[PDB]
């Protein structure tokens, strides 16, 4: 299943197939297999709202604004490892969960509906 | 110039409060009712993830702890209620012919299987399930409800994997040296745990897990005394313990077909239950534990041992099953020696006096009264020692006791090592894509 | 001691803690709660 989310950074991305396959795979024991396909729901719920349909290693069009830790990405995006730039950007995902819905899926949904 | 990705990243590694399940692998207690246990070889070793646990407060315990009463209470269902019996008993000591002196021969009415009919017989008890009113009263009587236990499953600790559900993680870190808690550095998940076995007792582990290298005492608080204060034991002490009590078990039907079972009489040696410990060991044992305390008392510190101060022998002695028996034996010559100043403190077998009882009550759940079938032969059953809880009690000098009565501490001893994550698998990682 | 005119003192048996031993006391009960069949 896992594996490799120690030490590296980017790299890590290449290795995002085998996180799904494995993933989702009385009554007390029941409360599972409900929020546990509650989970892959409700992010799948959101994700075809973010434009990236299906499994795409995507890029949106909606900018990073710099002001959410302004901190050498093209330096930090292979060294420095995850876990800690994620406590890092973890006050600023609501924010973008509100211009995940309004840059590209507010104005560009209604765009290619013209012609 | 940058702009905002999308992944499916691995860093999920949040706070799990969640349920779980088993897989532990006859219709004994544990009923197999998990899944098939998988080879599971999958201890998929992670490279420089520091991660601090905390043993102290996690809901693996409180599960734990809320699992085995409800599975045990579950195999209680089925099983004879038998009270009838709650009635005048009336006793007297064994009679020997003669000679001076834990039996009581009583004389006893019952009903049958048909309602009406009445039946007068005698059976054997022994002293501490029983209460003086000559009249003599069942010791539950107040407020209980006796149960008898059915005569087919047995109270072996049967272990017990444990597996997460379909979307989290169990963690484990194969580091050493633990003060409890500790960043851990190396770690490794796994989807299923070891087996871990249903044991219970107060004072004294058995059966359990080893230590790497020494004693590792566990606490939150050591200037707390409240605290009680975990020793893990690095090499286990072979106990031999036994009833040595030839003994006839004869069977009733107290009415529309209930079977019951009473201790009939024994073939005549008069013996006391208990336990051997070899002299030379236990010694070699206490010095590694004085050899720690220093380091975290001082080098000027006597360290005294004592018994448990009073309340129930539940509380005071060791409790202890075996073999569907449940003793209680007092351990008095265990904690007699007093080490001092922590500066220059064989075939042989001390042997302690081991008490029977039938009449239980499990975790404290008054109410719930759970009977033993006597059983017949004689009783042998051996176990190591792995566990040990110390009490420090309210000059240098510092006494210690065996505490205990918790049972989610005995959990807590030998599940210490893993820890749950939640999985939330999303990233958004910015580029110059803007496409 | 004497008066003019809810309640009905009742004697009463009953079982103990023990099967056999029976239990002669007596308690206070409505009107609406209890029928003749004294
Ligand atoms: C800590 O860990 C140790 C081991 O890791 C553990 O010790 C083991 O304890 C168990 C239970 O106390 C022991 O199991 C019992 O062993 C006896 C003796 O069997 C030996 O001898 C016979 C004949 O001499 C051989 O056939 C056998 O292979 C052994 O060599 C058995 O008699 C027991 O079996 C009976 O009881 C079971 C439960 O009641 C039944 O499931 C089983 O079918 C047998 O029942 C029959 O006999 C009963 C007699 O009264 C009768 O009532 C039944 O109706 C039926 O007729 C049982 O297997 C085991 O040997 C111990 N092992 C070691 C190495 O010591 C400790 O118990 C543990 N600590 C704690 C607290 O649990
Ligand atoms: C059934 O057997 C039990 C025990 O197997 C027995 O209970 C015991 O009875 C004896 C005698 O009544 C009690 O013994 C006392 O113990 C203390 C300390 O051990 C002694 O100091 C006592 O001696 C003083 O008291 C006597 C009373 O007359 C004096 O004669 C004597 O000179 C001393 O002043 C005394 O020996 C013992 O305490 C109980 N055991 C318990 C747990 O209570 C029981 O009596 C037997 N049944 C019958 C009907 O006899
Ligand atoms: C315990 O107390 C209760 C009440 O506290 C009592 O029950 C009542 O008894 C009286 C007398 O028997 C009943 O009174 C009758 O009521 C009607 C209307 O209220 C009257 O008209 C009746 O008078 C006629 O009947 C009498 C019968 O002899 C004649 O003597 C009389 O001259 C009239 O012809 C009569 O007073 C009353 O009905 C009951 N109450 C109920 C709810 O039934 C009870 O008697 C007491 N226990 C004992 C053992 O005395
Ligand atoms: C608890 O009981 C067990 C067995 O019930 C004891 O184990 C026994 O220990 C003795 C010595 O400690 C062993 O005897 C030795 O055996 C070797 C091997 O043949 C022999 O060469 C020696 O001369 C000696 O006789 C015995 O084999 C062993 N038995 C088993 C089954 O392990 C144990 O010592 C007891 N512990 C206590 C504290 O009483
Ligand atoms: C049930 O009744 C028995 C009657 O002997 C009580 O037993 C004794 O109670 C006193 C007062 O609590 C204690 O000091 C004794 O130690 C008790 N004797 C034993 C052998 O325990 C018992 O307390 C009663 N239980 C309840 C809940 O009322
Ligand atoms: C361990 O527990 C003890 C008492 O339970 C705590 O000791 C207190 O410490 C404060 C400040 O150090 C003192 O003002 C108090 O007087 C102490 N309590 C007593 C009863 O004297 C101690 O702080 C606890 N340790 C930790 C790490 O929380
Ligand atoms: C308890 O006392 C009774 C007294 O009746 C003993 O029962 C008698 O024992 C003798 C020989 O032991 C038999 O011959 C009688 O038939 C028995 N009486 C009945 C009614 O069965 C009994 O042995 C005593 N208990 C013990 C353990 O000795
Ligand atoms: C366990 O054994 C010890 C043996 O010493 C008993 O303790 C003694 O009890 C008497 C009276 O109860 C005291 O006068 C002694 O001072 C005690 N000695 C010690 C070392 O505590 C103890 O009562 C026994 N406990 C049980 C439950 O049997
Ligand atoms: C008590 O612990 C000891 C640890 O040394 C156990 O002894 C070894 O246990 C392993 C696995 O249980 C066996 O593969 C070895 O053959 C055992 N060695 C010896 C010399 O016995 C011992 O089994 C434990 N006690 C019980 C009852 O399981
Ligand atoms: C002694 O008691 C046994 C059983 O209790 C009995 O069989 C025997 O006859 C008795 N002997 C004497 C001399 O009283
Ligand atoms: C048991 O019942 C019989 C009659 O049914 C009676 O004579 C005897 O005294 C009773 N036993 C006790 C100990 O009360
Ligand atoms: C125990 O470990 C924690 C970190 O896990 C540390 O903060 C604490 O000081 C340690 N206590 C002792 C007595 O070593
Ligand atoms: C107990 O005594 C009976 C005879 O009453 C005998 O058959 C049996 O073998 C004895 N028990 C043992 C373990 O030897
Ligand atoms: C245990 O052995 C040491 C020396 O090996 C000795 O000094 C000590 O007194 C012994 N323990 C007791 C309680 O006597
Ligand atoms: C009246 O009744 C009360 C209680 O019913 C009693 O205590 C008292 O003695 C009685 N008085 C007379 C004079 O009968
Ligand atoms: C209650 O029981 C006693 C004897 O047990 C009896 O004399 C009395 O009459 C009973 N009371 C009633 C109201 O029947």
């Amino acid at each position: 299943f896992l594996g490799a989310a120690g030490s590296t950074m980017g790299a890590a991305s290449m290795t995002l197939t085998v996180q799904a396959r494995n993933l989702l795979s009385g009554i007390k024991q029941l409360q599972a297999r409900v929020l546990a396909v509650e989970h892959y729901l409700r992010d799948q719920q959101l994700l075809g709202i973010w434009g990236c349909s299906g499994k795409l290693i995507c890029c949106t069009n909606v900018p990073w604004n710099s002001s959410w830790s302004n901190r050498n990405l093209s330096e930090i995006w292979d060294n420095m490892t995850w876990l800690q730039w994620d406590k890092e950007i973890s006050n600023y995902t609501q924010i973008i969960y509100g211009l995940l819905e309004e840059s590209q899926n507010q104005q560009e949904k209604n765009e290619q509906d013209l012609l | 110039n940058l702009w905002v990705t999308v992944y499916y990243g691995v860093p999920v590694w949040k706070d799990a409060e969640t349920t779980l399940f088993c897989a532990s692998d006859h219709n004994v207690w544990a009923t197999h009712a998990c899944v098939p246990t998988d080879p599971n070889p999958q201890e998929i070793h992670l490279e420089n993830v520091t991660e601090e646990f905390n043993m102290w407060k996690n809901n693996m315990v409180e599960q734990m702890h809320e699992d085995i009463i409800s599975l045990w209470d579950q195999s209680l269902k089925p099983c004879v209620k038998l009270t009838p019996l709650c009635v005048t008993l009336q006793c007297t000591n064994v009679t020997n012919n003669i000679t001076d002196d834990e039996l009581k021969n009583c004389s006893f009415n019952m009903t049958t299987e048909l309602r009406d009919k009445k039946q007068k017989v005698y059976s054997l008890f022994y002293r501490l399930d029983v209460v003086q009113i000559k009249e003599y009263r069942l010791i539950n009587c107040n407020t209980s409800a006796i149960t008898q236990a059915c005569p087919k499953v047995s109270f072996e600790p049967i272990p017990i994997h444990y597996c997460a559900p379909a979307g989290f993680a169990i963690l484990k870190c194969k580091d050493k040296k633990f003060n409890g808690t500790g960043p851990c550095p190396s770690v490794s998940t796994v989807q299923c745990t070891h087996g871990i076995k249903p044991v219970v007792s107060t004072q004294l582990l058995l059966n359990g897990s080893l230590a790497e290298e020494e004693v590792i005492i566990r606490s939150e608080n050591i200037t707390n005394n409240a605290k009680n204060i975990l020793v893990q034991l690095n090499t286990p002490v072979q106990i031999n313990c036994t009833r040595p009590n030839n003994n006839t078990v004869k069977s009733i039907r107290i009415g529309p077909g209930q079977a019951f079972y009473y201790t009939g009489d024994i073939i005549g040696d008069i013996r006391q239950a208990h336990c051997n410990v070899s002299k030379a060991t236990w010694n070699e044992t206490l010095g590694k534990v004085v050899k720690q305390l220093r380091k975290h008392f001082g080098n000027n510190t006597i360290i005294r041992f004592a018994q448990s101060s009073g309340g129930d022998l539940e509380v005071t002695t060791h409790s202890f099953n075996c073999g569907g028996e449940f003793f209680y034996c007092n351990t008095s010559g265990l904690f007699n020696s007093t080490w001092i100043s922590n500066t220059s403190v064989s075939n042989d077998s001390i042997t302690l006096p081991c008490r029977i009882k039938q009449i239980i009550n499990m975790w404290q759940r008054i109410g719930q009264a759970m009977y033993a079938p006597p059983i017949q032969g004689v009783i042998r059953c051996v176990s190591n020692i792995t566990g040990l809880i110390l009490t420090r009690d309210g000059s240098t000098t510092e006494t210690f006791r065996p505490g205990g009565g918790d049972m989610r501490d005995n959990w807590r001893s030998e599940l210490y090592k893993y820890k749950v994550v939640k999985i939330e698998p999303l990233g958004v990682a910015p580029t110059r894509c803007k496409r």
